[PDB]
RNA sequence: ACGGGGAAUCAGGGUUCGAUUCCGGAGAGGGAGCCUGAGAAACGGCUACCACAUCCAAGGAAGGCAGCAGGCGCGCAAAUUACCCACUCCCGACCCGGGGAGGUAGUGACGAAAAAUAACAAUACAGGACUCUUUCGAGGCCCUGUAAUUGGAAUGAGUCCACUUUAAAUCCUUUAACGAGGAUCCAUUGGAGGGCAAGUCUGGUGCCAGCAGCCGCGGUAAUUCCAGCUCCAAUAGCGUAUAUUAAAGUUGCUGCAGUUAAAAAGCUCGUAGUUGGAUCU
């Protein structure tokens, strides 16, 4: 059992702040190694240059080819594979394009089927993909 | 028939739909 | 440094369960009985009663002769009696916990215009208020969510500069008179 | 209804002495000079570069 | 493996035109008509079948 | 990591934020040294060095926007090279001069408050309920509609005189005149297997294209993709990403756990720490 006495405040709080480091959420957001491995550097979005279109193969209990894009970021030069969501949206993407990349939803973990892809495309050539998909805007020439 | 639909399809893909239709049939609405 | 004030405050709270049957039905019933615009108009009145009940829940924990309970317990009762939501004989602090949403929704100006025979539905009354046909003692009110007080209730009329009151006829009657 | 403020002076010269000049200008009893404020500041700064009586010869 | 087939089904789909329809309703009147459609002159009908957009 | 006042969240306890208009500190590219003065180690003062950088007739000379605008860069990320000292105050020899302090407009879906997008009447319904009729079927009895059914009544959004506002203006408020029927003066964003409100309707596709936070859907009948139609939720707002709080009694003081699920030291001694039997009117 735990100490309970009236003068045990130093034992209680130095034990809690040492057992707090055994939690995955505290160790992730208070150590600094996970922030230096995050290519966004803590940002919500980033911008990069499209290096090549890349087909990634779906994980085993289903089968398709997910249409990703290998993109090298502007602000630190790190390389990233990022998923292009709807169908015929890889057609909208040339190479050496300005692209806007977000997270994919699970805060650094790979969303379900696509193996090892943490990112998705939001804009291409400063036009959103949703405006191109629903036919509201066109790619500039 | 929601009873027969439930008893036939409770294991299949349409299990949640026949469950919801059975509960709609049972609890009024 | 600017000579402004940044004090502001939200008037409503969204519910924790976004799609809960038997909450949607009850709030749609409350809309339909009173002719509200959306669900935020319902949640606004849920928020004022939840603050009033929180204010009375803490006075009921203090000592019965404590000066804060006697002072703020009597100001809180006076306002509810004044805007017609309580009764005069029910001025103990425990009847605040027996107040409901509909008691506050009765005191909107829109329902008072409908219930005083000025309109003929709860939707004719909102559209009468919004286009400047109703006044309260001298003052034209545009606001459907005007909480009528008990003494300013019998002074509700048809706003002398309106066709239903003093009566210069409107834009449509004037044009039809000019046509033929 | 409308609500404003009024003042009623004893004499007209008392009104000329104890009034803001923008209200005297609303009755034509005062005329503000018509130069702007960017002209006065640039003219003030152009004549700090110049010693004594050539300050009056600054355009 | 191959990026060649992309946009395949969205391009293969027969483009049916959106048929025209009247203006819907907005605001207090839309809440009014959906209050009427659920709580006053609701049809006294089959038990527990009130599953609207019931397509058979 | 500038510190506080404070902020968000919250049963109670808590957890996270506070560069940011109030107070206190610091610094004017980096260090250092000073003059004047009541007060400065001052930078819209000076003198050097270091790094940058301007004009040159090549001898020399000048610099400091983390003030207001503005530009470049950087980036996911942020406004006008506008008007005025009229207000609030400050300074001066001063009722008079000055003030990018400050005020006023502009841009402004950061965010907060109010609040339109229709209302009513008369018809018609093989509507519905209500009074009689065994039932048919009868009613100004009361409600409904997916009637581009009929009808004139009411209005703002706009257009726009005038006043009012203001330093001068704008805006709002007040009033002329015009301004509604598919009142085309057109509401959107996301969804429709479950979690979770709402279609195993229809066509296309055929483990493809794609969807799907998670479980999953798709391999020729797809309730889940791509579309039509219908329906659901919030609504002038609504999706997505990331930080963070609650949910988390999954950090546990309140309040967890340790035979077998993660877990108790090989054993005894033993310092600090923590905790310590009755008993005095």
């Amino acid at each position: 059992g735990k100490c309970r006495g009236l003068r045990t405040a130093r034992k209680l709080r130095s034990h809690r702040r040492d057992q707090k480091w055994h939690d995955k959420q505290y160790k992730k957001a208070h150590l600094g190694t996970a922030l230096k491995a995050n290519p966004f550097g803590g940002a919500s979005h980033a911008k990069g240059i499209v290096l090549e279109k890349v087909g990634v193969e779906a994980k085993q209990p289903n089968s398709a080819i997910r249409k990703c894009v290998r993109v090298q970021l502007i602000k630190n030069g790190k390389k990233i594979t990022a998923f292009v969501p709807n169908d015929g949206c890889l057609n909208f993407i040339e190479e050496n394009d300005e692209v806007l990349v977000a997270g994919f939803g699970r805060k650094g973990h790979a969303v379900g089927d696509i193996p090892g892809v943490r990112f998705k495309v939001v804009k291409v050539a400063n036009v959103s993909l949703l405006a191109l998909y629903k036919g509201k805007k066109e790619r500039p020439r | 028939d929601p009873y027969e639909d439930f008893q036939e399809n409770w294991n299949t893909k349409h299990s949640s739909g026949v469950t919801r239709e059975l509960m709609r049939e049972l609890n009024g609405g | 440094p600017v000579a402004r004030s940044w004090v502001c405050r939200k008037t409503y709270v969204t519910p924790r369960r976004p799609f809960e049957k038997s909450r949607l039905d009850q709030e749609l019933k409350l809309i339909g009985e009173y002719g509200l615009r959306n669900k935020r108009e319902v949640w606004r009145v849920k928020f004022t009663l939840a603050k009033i009940r929180k204010a009375a829940r803490e006075l009921l924990t203090l000592d019965e002769k404590d000066p804060r309970r006697l002072f703020e317990g009597n100001a809180l009762l006076r306002r509810l009696v004044r805007i017609g939501v309580l009764d005069e004989g029910k001025m103990k602090l425990d009847y605040i916990l027996g107040l409901k949403i509909e008691d506050f929704l009765e005191r909107r100006l829109q329902t008072q215009v409908f219930k005083l025979g000025l309109a003929k539905s709860i939707h004719h009354a909102r559209v009468l208020i919004r286009q400047r046909h109703i006044r309260v003692r001298k003052q034209v009110v545009n606001i459907p969510s005007f909480i009528v007080r008990l003494d300013s209730q019998k002074h509700i009329d048809f706003s002398l500069r309106s066709p239903y009151g003093g009566g210069r006829p409107g834009r449509v009657k004037r044009k039809n008179a000019k046509k033929g | 209804k409308t609500t404003g403020f009024g003042m009623i002076y004893d004499s007209l010269d008392y009104a000329k002495k104890n009034e803001p000049k923008h209200r005297l200008a609303r009755h034509g009893l005062y005329e503000k000079k018509k130069t702007s404020r960017k002209q006065r500041k640039e003219r003030k700064n152009r004549m700090k570069k110049v010693r004594g009586t050539a300050k009056a010869n600054v355009g | 493996g191959s990026l060649a087939r992309a946009g395949k089904v969205r391009g293969q789909t027969p483009k049916v035109a959106k048929q025209e329809k009247k203006k819907k309703k907005t605001g207090r009147a839309k809440r009014r008509m959906q209050y009427n459609r659920r709580f006053v002159n609701v049809v006294p009908t089959f038990g527990k079948k009130k599953g609207p957009n019931a397509n058979s």
